[PDB]
């Protein structure tokens, strides 16, 4: 099918700037191009079609251009309401087919994590389990290195992050990297450290227990 | 004023089939094409087929090979969009969007989850603080389907809470943690309760979180 390709896939903005984003189709789509923006847990909002006009009601600093395979969405002063994730979309063939979209955050300072790590509970580990829980509280920007260490050795793919979305009040992400494991396996382990890179540490900080203290 | 309404959350095993409903109001529904779109991880938006309610004409995605029947009812101006022989890949947003250049209205969305898994309440295990500020939390674990609800002290505490996004296991179930910052002067003197909620399997659950 045709790809759209958008860029860039994010990028980080102040209100009042002007916001460029580029969307190239794999083929020609003519001008039967439209643009959304999609905002957390709702349905995508029309924007723009036919490359360059705006559907009803939208206001006039968002613009659309472009022919062929070269699209662009620009917004010419950002406002607060216009943090979002913005899709392209070509219906020129079919199948139709959406870009992967292009996340619009808030700019602000850099701010360092606070980092706090949590054992598994002796409730967990009564049921077979063992969950270890590295909190990384109020950063930004979103870029954030956490590595697991067992007994100082680096750990891969038995952990997973989760990242909030941008605080309402200072703009800053919260994650949770989690390490899973058997009981058997937490077992035969005495430290547990997760170690955590972000531009805002001058350098990595590591949280870590003795398995038991 | 042009609204269209979906059905509600659904959950499948693989190869069963799913029915969405699509109730459009406001407008003239046999004037304009209504589509279907899903919205997943890792494809993202996926077009799935259109119907034209004036005559019943209806075109899909020839990805779904066929596993794809939209049709509607021009008497109570409602669109259904059946897909057949679900698979796991299946789980995503599904939504109706009416056309006209573009999607110019599009429904609320339907959850569609498809999994071999078994509906399971979560066990709740709690992340205590230990040692101005402390960290503590729920860990809310192993559950299907989503979704939970969690609140803190009876929705009392707001204030510095996460409750991030569930993950999928290796199991087949989901996870997530819940965790808030609160002064560690106030440890020895709140209570701080977290509140889950995993309707699918009639669980309401009160974990208080101390400190050790
Ligand atoms: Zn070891
Ligand atoms: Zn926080």
């Amino acid at each position: 099918d045709i790809q759209m390709t958008q860029s860039p896939s994010s990028l980080s903005a102040s209100v009042g700037d002007r916001v460029t984003i580029t969307c190239k189709a794999s083929q020609n789509v003519g001008i039967n191009v439209a643009w959304y923006q999609q905002k957390p847990g709702k349905a995508p909002k029309l924007l723009i079609s036919s490359a360059s006009y705006r559907y009803s009601g939208v206001p006039s600093r968002f613009s659309g251009s472009g022919s062929g395979t070269d699209f662009t969405l620009t917004i010419s002063s950002l406002q607060p309401e216009d943090f979002a994730t913005y899709f392209c979309q070509q219906y020129d063939t079919y199948p139709f087919t959406f870009g992967q979209g292009t996340k619009v955050e808030i700019k602000r300072t850099v701010a360092a994590p606070s980092v706090f790590i949590f054992p598994p509970s002796d409730e967990q580990l009564k049921s077979g389990t063992a969950s270890v829980v590295c909190l990384l509280n109020n950063f930004y920007p979103r870029e954030a290195k956490v590595q697991w260490k067992v007994d100082n050795a680096l750990q891969s793919g038995n952990s997973q992050e989760s990242v909030t979305e941008q605080d309402s009040k200072d703009s800053t992400y919260s994650l949770s990297s989690t390490l899973t494991l058997s009981k058997a396996d937490y077992e035969k382990h005495k430290v547990y450290a997760c170690e955590v890179t972000h531009q805002g540490l001058s350098s990595p900080v590591t949280k870590s227990f003795n398995r038991g203290e | 004023q042009v609204q269209l309404v979906q059905s509600g959350a659904e959950v499948k095993k693989p190869g069963e089939s799913v029915k969405v409903s699509c109730k459009a109001s406001g407008y003239t529904f046999t004037t304009y094409y209504l589509h279907w779109v899903r919205q997943a991880p890792g494809q993202g938006l996926e077009w799935m087929g259109w119907i034209y309610p004036g005559n019943g004409h209806a075109q899909y995605n020839e990805k779904f090979k066929g596993r794809v029947t939209i049709t509607a009812d021009k008497s109570t101006s409602t669109a259904y969009m059946e897909l057949s022989s679900l698979r796991s890949e299946d789980t995503a947003v599904y939504y109706c969007a009416r056309s006209w250049e573009g999607f110019d209205y599009w429904g609320q969305g339907t959850t569609v989850t498809v999994s071999s898994a078994s509906t399971k309440g979560p066990s709740v295990f709690p992340l205590a603080p230990s040692s101005g500020t402390a960290a503590l939390g729920c860990l809310v674990k192993d559950y299907f389907p989503e979704p939970v609800t969690v609140s803190w002290n009876s929705g009392a505490l707001t204030s510095g809470v996460h409750t991030f996004p569930a993950v999928l296991q290796s199991s087949g179930l989901y996870s997530l943690s819940s965790v808030v910052t609160v002064p560690s002067s106030s440890l020895g003197t709140q209570t701080y309760i977290c509140n889950v909620n995993h309707k699918p399997s009639n669980t309401k659950v009160d974990k208080k979180v101390e400190p050790k």
